[PDB]
């Protein structure tokens, strides 16, 4: 939620949208390219780090990992999600203040 | 591989027949969408200015995709984005896409299942053999006939979707 | 503002006199860039004959330097106790070296 | 961890070492575990299958991409005016002014102008739509899935070949130069008869009408006649337009001599012939070797029978037989050399004897093609070096190489290296002296005393081959030459009027500039195999190291004691070797560029004045040229040029990258790494995510091979940038 | 350009997904016991 | 010019290529 | 390593005499030295007649001339060989 | 010496940083103008790198004369602001501006 928050701004603020009309669209777009490939590093680094095991309560586990993985990719959707709604919606965060001059 | 449900497994079986049953409902819904103009501003080409340097295609006139090529794509990046999330964070309840290495195969149905209708893995099973193989047929009489592939479904359904 | 600054001269050998350039004050020479003309114009040397004593004053510094060097070896070696007076090595080059210095040069 | 499966030492390395050696030994299949010779030459064989695939697919893929996004039948109406067009681009980080820019040849998308030259091999050999290019490319991708199966058959049991079919020399050599070499050129020899010619005659030949249109009116009669001559009669008039039939001849063999007098390339009708005698003199060297019949020659008689009776050569050739046929790293060295002297000599006689039509005045396409072959040969000649080197490491055999000419060397090895020094300092000190004399001397204003010798031995040969510049007014400069008499009927007044024609690169005039560029150029061939023959020859030990063979061909060095032995290996003499040839090569290219460059221009006094001093170079040729290439974009715009303007600096910049891997070296690496373990292990929230290789510094050779492979990409990159972007924006 | 959505359909899977895809299956591949 | 068709048809023949490249790489592999 | 192989009748002709054996001449093994020395004289002469005869060489040469010209190259091997079976006693 | 590890780890992490973020500028800025798009790049006609900061100390310096300094006449130099100083029609001295340029080459 935190992550995926936070990766709507730079890529809405200085993608090579930013000066057109969809520039909040692009820009969450490629915050969710990015939460899915980071999601893919994630899987990738479970799988070959941890063994099979019945523990499933700690991070450094198997299923662990995987509960982990799963709660990091609706999070950083979710997370996105709400800061493009919170964009969209008030102007203040569209001109990054420069709406109160 | 093998030992998490990918290949020539009953695993990807399911899983390709699924997704073709929706493929095609997906492409007779693109036909009857088409056919009656629901698609707005579908001869729109979408504009380099406004949309960047993905949308450029190099054709003869306009250099640009057409608007409703792009709305196809999305509707297709929807069900896209729910695919990662539902490999990912599968529902509790759900069949998962990879299987566990400790998993046990779901037993090869042969020439068909046993003969279970509703919402039995068998009739799942022989619609998703059955609309793969009807993909396989469009695709086919599409590539040797030069008629679209929504046309194709339009005459192939006896023009009732337009 | 118009004469180039050149205080080293070739002799001719194999063409290198091409290196005498015309530097303006009806000399030929190779352009000096290190700024010692404007150090001697800064000092208040307006003559040729002050320059000369000045390179008889280094010449004599440098002998008197050299002899120091012998005799301060060879002759009369402080002992390691001298050299380890950081106070008043200190002290004597804040105020004598760089403080006197300071003071005969505003003089 | 079980990546390197073929090494079971370097499966069990912990660190991050084991990728790069598993990458970098992956090819190396006689060192792995367990290898038997003969799994090694099936696995050989496959292989090969599969590099000659990957060629028919890269060809196809051209073809293709041509026949799909170029402007060849625009080009094929119109060849001195049109663009070549190689592909189009796509590129999404693009610009609208970038692609506005990139919007060349006649088309409405972005391309890429060609600079290989295959459109006039093409349209030369017959080719004029798209339709049989995309043909020709279906067909060879056909090839390359024929040649995969074949690969993946001749690996399957029942169908591996045994040693002693790989080792059937006396079979191999009859086919490969009667029929790989023979029959293959008679074919060529065939296609250019039955096709190539007649659609450079305006008549179109395919395969739905080949059978029914006949190369020559008479047809095969004064062929099965011994009439042969016919076939030389009427040849194409100098009045010929290419593609078209006016001015079109009916001959399909001659041996005319010279260039078409409008494509500026040698007449189709000679390139027949000469691919029909090569293929019957091919056919016959073909027969030479004993198979199954009785007849033919053995190769190990030969070899043993050649020892001279004085004793010179000590035993001569015996022994050399089963050493080369049991080494293929000698085989290796001896192809390489081989094909490496070849694509020189082909670098060399295709930008002075052009054979396709209109491609001399492609500037471009010429400096790309020389550039590109001559790179290759360097390449392939250090590579001929290297495996002969490894060759004495791992499969010379002295006892079984007693007193041989391989032994010989060996024993004399000093003296060789010893005078190749000395000849290598002897040329280097007095080229050097040479062109330092004339930069001071042309620098204090006196021109006038520059040592300018005069190429008066290649002048003389010059003069020989028919050229009257110079008055020497020998052999074929000569009207009453025995030598101008016999071939006066044949070949002379066509490469006579070729020769002594200022309007082609057949033999260029030649000044000092040029006897002290050859002499610099004989500097750096002699000192490249000095480094290379030194490596061979110390590969099995030397007064330093004489124990070296229990080593192996790479090892980083045998520590800092008895003086301290860094760069050791035969393997260190390649790597020091590659700088060489990239200087020489870059020596050789320079040449060719700026003399082609103001020749082109009109203005070959400015390469006869400034080639004499190296400021000339600096100056006339590298700084002068640079000004379109470094304009490709500027704070005004930008232009075609760009992308070459960026990868101008993106070579500068690698090649420079490379500098740091060959200068500091690896404990300082080591020691921060380590810091940074400790740094990633105390951090919070990331020592949750651990490594699963320790992370270690590069190993020493591997750190000299990558600074190598950095060093040549950014040489390659820049100088390729250079050419093609200043002879583009100077002519093009 | 005849079929000139083939660009823009394969030059970012070639360039994107391919890459991606090997570099995560050899990750697997070279990382595993 | 080439058609879509054309270009199909070499894209099956460039699949074909790869199965067969496939099955040499995994028969060199062992 | 494995064993090399050669084609059927392989032998070993290795020398250190004044001379090789006569098996280096392979089916002209039997030749006396008089026969290869009147062989390379006539193949001399009759080579370089017919090399004479084409020399200004013409688009239509007479193939019989061209044919006798490859005498002269021959001619070499020719004393050579009468060399050698001439110092192998035969 | 006891925490030489966490120095030379910090300092190398710093390294990277101001090599990425200085060096990548003018790597991004060659390929923007060479890809035909003035408006991405770091530049005063495009996106702006201000050096802010070394802007207001030359503020301050300038302003200085009979403010932070009361008794001195001129600013210590011109480089900071001030009058073009020319001397046999030669420029001794003139204030010196810092844009993005001076902002990306004070951090190389
Ligand atoms: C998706 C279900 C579906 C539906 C609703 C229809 C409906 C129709 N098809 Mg059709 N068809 C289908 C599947 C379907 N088909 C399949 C799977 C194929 C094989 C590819 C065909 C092949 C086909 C042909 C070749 C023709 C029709 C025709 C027709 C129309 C009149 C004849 C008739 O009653 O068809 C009877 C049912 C079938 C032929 C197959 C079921 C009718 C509207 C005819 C027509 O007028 O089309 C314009 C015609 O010539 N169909
Ligand atoms: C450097 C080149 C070279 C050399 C030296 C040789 C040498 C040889 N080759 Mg080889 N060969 C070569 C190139 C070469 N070859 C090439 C390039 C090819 C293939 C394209 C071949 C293909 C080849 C085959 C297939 C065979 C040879 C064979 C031979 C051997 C036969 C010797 C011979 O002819 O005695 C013959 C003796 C004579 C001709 C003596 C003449 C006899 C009398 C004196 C005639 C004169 C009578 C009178 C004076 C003239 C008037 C007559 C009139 C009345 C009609 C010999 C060692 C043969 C061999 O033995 O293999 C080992 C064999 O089978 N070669
Ligand atoms: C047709 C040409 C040809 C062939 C078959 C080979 C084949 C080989 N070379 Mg050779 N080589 C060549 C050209 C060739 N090379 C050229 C042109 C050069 C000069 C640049 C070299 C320089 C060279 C060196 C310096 C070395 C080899 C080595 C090798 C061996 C392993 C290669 C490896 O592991 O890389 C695998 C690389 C990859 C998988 C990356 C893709 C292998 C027998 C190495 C070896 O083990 O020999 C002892 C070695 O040290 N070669
Ligand atoms: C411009 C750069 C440069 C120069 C001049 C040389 C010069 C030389 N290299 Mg070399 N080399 C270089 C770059 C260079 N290398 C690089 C980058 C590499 C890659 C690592 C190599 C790798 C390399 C190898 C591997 C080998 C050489 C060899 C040689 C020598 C033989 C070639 C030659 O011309 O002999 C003539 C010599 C010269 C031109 C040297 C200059 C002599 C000067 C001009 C004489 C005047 C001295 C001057 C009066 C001193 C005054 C100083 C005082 C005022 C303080 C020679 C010393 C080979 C060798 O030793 O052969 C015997 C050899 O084996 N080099
Ligand atoms: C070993 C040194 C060396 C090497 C490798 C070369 C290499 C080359 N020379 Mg060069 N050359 C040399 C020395 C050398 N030269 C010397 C000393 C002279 C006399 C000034 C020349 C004069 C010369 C001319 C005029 C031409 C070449 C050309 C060439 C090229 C073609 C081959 C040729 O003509 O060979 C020529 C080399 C020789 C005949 C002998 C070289 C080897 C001997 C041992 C040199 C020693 C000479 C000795 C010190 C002097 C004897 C005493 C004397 C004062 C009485 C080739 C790059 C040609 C060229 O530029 O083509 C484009 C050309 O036209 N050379
Ligand atoms: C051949 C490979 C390739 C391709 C096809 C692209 C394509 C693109 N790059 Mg580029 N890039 C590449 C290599 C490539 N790049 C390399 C090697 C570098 C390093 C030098 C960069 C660095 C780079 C930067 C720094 C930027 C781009 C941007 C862009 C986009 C152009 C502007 C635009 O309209 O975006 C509009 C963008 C969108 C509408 C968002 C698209 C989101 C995609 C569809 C999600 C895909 C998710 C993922 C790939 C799923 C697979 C995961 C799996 C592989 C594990 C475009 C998508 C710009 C951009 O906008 O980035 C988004 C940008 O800022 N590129
Ligand atoms: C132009 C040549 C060059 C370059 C680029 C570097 C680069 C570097 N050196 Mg280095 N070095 C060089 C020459 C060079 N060196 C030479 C000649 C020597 C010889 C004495 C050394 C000696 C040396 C030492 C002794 C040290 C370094 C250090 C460093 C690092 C500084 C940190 C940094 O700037 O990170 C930022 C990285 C860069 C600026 C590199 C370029 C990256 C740019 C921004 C583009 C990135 C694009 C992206 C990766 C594209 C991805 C595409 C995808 C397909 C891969 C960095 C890796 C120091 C170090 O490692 O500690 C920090 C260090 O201690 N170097
Ligand atoms: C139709 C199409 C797709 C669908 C799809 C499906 C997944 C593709 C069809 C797939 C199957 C896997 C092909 C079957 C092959 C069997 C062999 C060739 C015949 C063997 C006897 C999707 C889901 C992308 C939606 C799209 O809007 C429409
Ligand atoms: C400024 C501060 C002062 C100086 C020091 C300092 C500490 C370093 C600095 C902090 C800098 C940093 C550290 C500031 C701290 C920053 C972070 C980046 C704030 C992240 C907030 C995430 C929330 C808003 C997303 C919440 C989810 C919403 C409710 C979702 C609803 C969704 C769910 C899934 C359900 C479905 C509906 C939807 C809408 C899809
Ligand atoms: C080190 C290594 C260890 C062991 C293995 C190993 C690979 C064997 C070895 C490397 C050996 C290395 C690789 C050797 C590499 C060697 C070089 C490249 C061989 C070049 C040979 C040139 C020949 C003699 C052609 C010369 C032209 C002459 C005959 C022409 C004359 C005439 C022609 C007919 C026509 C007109 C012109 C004139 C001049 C009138
Ligand atoms: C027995 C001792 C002497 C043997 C000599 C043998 C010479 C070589 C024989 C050549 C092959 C057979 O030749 C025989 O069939 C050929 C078939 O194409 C005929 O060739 C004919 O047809 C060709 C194809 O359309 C035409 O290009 C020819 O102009 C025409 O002559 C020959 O006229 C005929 O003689």
């Amino acid at each position: 939620l935190t992550h995926g928050y936070f990766l709507v701004g730079p890529f809405y603020k200085l993608g090579p949208l930013r000066n057109s009309d969809v520039a909040l669209l692009s820009g969450f777009f490629s915050a969710l390219g990015l939460i899915i490939i980071l999601v893919a590093c994630l899987t990738i680094y479970g799988v070959v780090s941890f063994e099979e095991t019945e523990a499933k309560d700690q991070l450094q586990t198997a299923k662990g990992w995987r509960q982990f993985t799963s709660g990091w990719l609706v999070g950083s959707v979710g997370g996105a999600s709400f800061a493009y709604i919170l964009i969209s919606n008030i102007p203040f965060l569209q001109t990054a203040g420069m709406s109160m001059l | 591989f093998g030992g998490r449900g990918l290949g020539v497994t009953v695993n990807a079986e399911r899983w390709n027949g699924r997704h073709a049953m929706f493929g095609i409902f997906a492409m007779v819904m693109t036909s009857y969408m088409k056919g009656h103009g629901l698609i707005p501003d579908a001869d729109k080409i979408l504009d380099v200015a406004q949309w960047g340097s993905l949308a450029s295609v190099w054709d003869g006139a306009g250099n640009g995709i057409s608007n409703e090529r792009a709305i196809i794509l999305i509707a297709h990046v929807h069900v896209l984005v729910v695919s990662v999330i539902a490999a990912v964070a599968p529902f509790g309840f759900q069949d998962t896409l990879v299987k566990e290495k400790g998993y046990t195969p779901e037993a090869p149905a042969g020439l068909i299942p046993p003969f279970k209708t509703g919402l039995t893995p068998e009739a799942e099973l022989i619609n998703g053999r059955l609309a793969m193989l009807g993909i396989i047929s469009i695709v086919t009489a599409s590539v040797f006939t030069g008629t679209p592939v929504v046309d194709t479904i339009n005459l192939g359904m006896g023009k009732i979707l337009y | 503002t118009a004469v180039k600054p050149s205080a080293q001269v070739v002799w001719p050998i194999v063409g290198q006199e091409i290196l005498n350039g015309d530097v303006g004050g009806g000399f030929q020479g190779v352009q000096v860039t290190s700024g010692f003309f404007q150090i001697w114009r800064a000092s208040g040397i307006t003559s040729e004959v002050e320059l000369y004593w000045c390179a008889l004053a280094g010449l004599l510094m440098s002998g008197l330097m050299i002899f120091a060097g012998w005799f301060h070896y060879h002759k009369a070696a402080p002992k390691l106790e001298w050299f380890q007076n950081a106070e008043s090595m200190l002290n004597h080059h804040l105020s004598g070296l760089l403080g006197l210095g300071c003071l005969s040069w505003a003089g | 961890t079980k990546f390197p499966k073929f090494s079971q030492a370097l499966a069990q390395d912990p660190a991050t070492r084991r990728i790069w050696y598993g990458l970098a030994t992956a090819h190396d299949l006689e060192s792995h575990d367990g290898m038997t010779e003969e799994n090694l030459y099936q696995k050989i064989f496959a292989s090969h299958f599969g590099h000659l695939a990957v060629i028919f697919l890269w060809t196809s893929g051209n073809l293709f991409h041509l026949a799909w996004q170029g402007n060849f039948e625009q080009w094929v109406l119109n060849p001195l005016k049109v663009k070549p067009i190689a592909h189009a681009i796509w590129d999404p980080h693009f610009g609208q002014p970038a692609v506005k820019a990139f919007t060349k040849g006649g088309v409405s998308y972005p391309v890429n102008i060609a600079t290989s030259g295959v459109y006039h091999w093409w349209y030369t050999i017959g080719m004029r739509s798209n339709t049989d290019l995309y043909a020709g490319s279906l067909f060879l991708l056909f090839l390359a899935g024929v040649f995969l199966f074949a690969g993946w058959l001749h690996l399957q049991p029942k169908f591996r070949p045994g040693l002693s079919w790989f080792k059937n020399n006396e079979s191999r050599l009859n086919h490969h130069l009667s029929g790989l070499f023979g029959f293959s050129s008679l074919a060529w020899s065939a296609h250019l008869i039955h096709v190539a010619i007649p659609e450079a005659r305006g008549q179109h030949v395919g395969w739905d009408n080949f059978t029914k249109v006949a190369p020559h009116p008479a047809g095969l009669q004064p062929f099965f006649s011994g009439n042969w001559g016919v076939y030389a009669a009427a040849p194409d008039t100098t009045n010929h337009i290419f593609g078209t039939s006016e001015g079109a001849g009916t001959a399909i063999l001659t041996f005319l001599g010279g260039f078409h007098p409008q494509t500026q390339a040698l007449w189709l009708t000679d390139i027949a012939h000469h691919h029909l005698a090569i293929g019957v003199v091919f056919i016959f060297a073909g027969h030479m070797y004993r198979t199954n019949w009785g007849i033919g020659h053995s190769l190990k008689e030969i070899l043993d029978a050649h020892r001279p009776p004085g004793g010179r050569l000590g035993a001569g050739h015996k022994g050399i037989f089963e050493t080369l046929t049991n080494s293929l790293h000698f085989q290796l060295g001896l192809a390489l050399a081989s094909l490496g002297v070849i694509t020189s000599l082909v670098a060399q006689h295709m930008y002075a004897l052009p054979s396709y039509a209109f491609i001399a005045k492609d500037y471009v396409t010429q400096s790309a093609l020389y550039t590109h072959h001559q790179y290759i040969a360097g390449f392939l000649m250090v590579g001929a070096f290297a495996h002969g080197a490894i060759f004495f490491v791992r499969d010379y055999d002295p006892e079984q190489n007693k007193n041989n000419v391989l032994a010989r060397i060996l024993d004399h090895k000093e003296a060789i290296i010893s005078h190749l020094s000395w000849v290598s300092l002897f040329l280097g000190f007095h080229t050097l002296g040479i062109y330092v004399h004339n930069d001071v001397v042309v620098a204090f204003g006196t021109p006038e005393k520059q040592i300018l010798v005069e190429p008066v031995f290649a002048q003389w040969i010059q003069a020989s081959s028919g050229k009257a510049l110079y008055g020497f007014d020998v052999f074929l400069s000569s009207s009453n030459s025995v030598a101008t008499n016999a071939s006066s009927n044949i070949w002379l007044p066509g490469w006579l009027e070729a020769i002594n024609s200022g309007k082609n690169s057949l033999f260029l005039p030649i000044g000092p500039g040029d006897f002290l560029i050859h002499h610099a150029i004989a500097l750096a061939l002699h000192t490249t195999t000095l480094i290379l023959v030194k490596g061979a020859l110390d590969a099995r030990g030397s007064k330093l190291m004489p124990d070296k063979k229990d080593f192996g061909y790479s090892f980083p060095c045998d520590g800092p004691g008895r003086g301290g032995t860094c760069d050791i290996s035969a393997w260190d003499a390649f790597y020091l070797s590659m700088f060489w040839m990239l200087n020489t090569i870059g020596w050789v290219t320079f040449y060719w560029h700026w003399k082609h460059v103001t020749i082109w221009q009109g203005n070959a006094g400015q390469f006869n004045e400034s080639s004499t001093y190296i400021m000339g170079w600096l100056r006339d040729y590298l700084w002068l040229n640079s000004s379109p290439l470094i304009n490709g974009y500027n704070p005004f715009g930008m232009n075609s040029l760009s992308v070459w303007s960026w990868m101008f600096l993106f070579g500068h910049l690698i090649w420079a990258t490379g500098f740091m891997f060959l200068i500091s070296w690896r404990g300082y690496w080591q020691e921060l790494i380590e810091t940074l373990v400790w740094a990633h292990e105390r951090t919070p929230l990331a020592n949750l995510v651990r490594w699963k290789d320790k992370p270690v510094a590069l190993s020493i050779v591997q750190a000299r091979l990558v600074g190598l492979i950095h060093f040549t990409a950014g040489y390659i990159f820049t100088y390729a940038a250079f050419v093609i972007a200043s002879t583009t924006g100077k002519f093009g | 350009m005849t079929a000139a959505y083939l660009p823009s359909i394969l030059v970012p899977i070639i360039g994107l997904i391919f890459p991606g895809l090997v570099m995560a299956f050899a990750f697997i591949y070279i990382e595993q016991d | 010019m080439i058609s879509d068709t054309q270009i199909f048809i070499a894209l099956i023949l460039a699949l074909v290529s790869l199965v067969l490249a496939i099955r040499l790489g995994r028969a060199l592999y062992q | 390593y494995s064993p090399v192989p050669s084609p059927e009748g392989t032998k070993e002709v290795y020398w250190e005499t004044k001379a090789p054996s006569s098996d280096v001449l392979g089916i002209g093994a039997g030749v006396s030295s008089g026969n290869f020395a009147a062989s390379s004289v006539v193949a001399l002469m009759i080579g370089g007649f017919c090399t004479g005869q084409v020399i200004p060489l013409t688009s239509d040469p007479n193939p019989l001339f061209l044919i006798g010209s490859f005498l002269l190259p021959y001619s070499w091997a020719l004393h050579v060989a009468a060399w050698i079976q001439k110092n192998n006693g035969k | 010496i006891r925490h030489r590890d966490a120095i030379i780890s910090h300092l190398n992490w710093i390294c990277i940083f101001l090599g990425f973020h200085s060096f990548g500028l003018y790597i991004h800025n060659d390929t923007m103008r060479a890809l035909g798009r003035t408006q991405d790049m770091f530049s005063d006609t495009a996106i702006q790198l201000k050096p802010v900061f070394a802007q207001w100390v030359q503020s301050i310096h300038t302003l200085a004369p009979g403010n932070t300094t009361p008794n001195a006449l001129a600013t210590a130099s011109y480089a900071f602001g001030g009058d073009v100083v020319a001397v046999g029609n030669k420029v001794a001295m003139m204030p010196i501006s810092l844009g993005t340029a001076d902002f990306m080459v004070h951090h190389i």
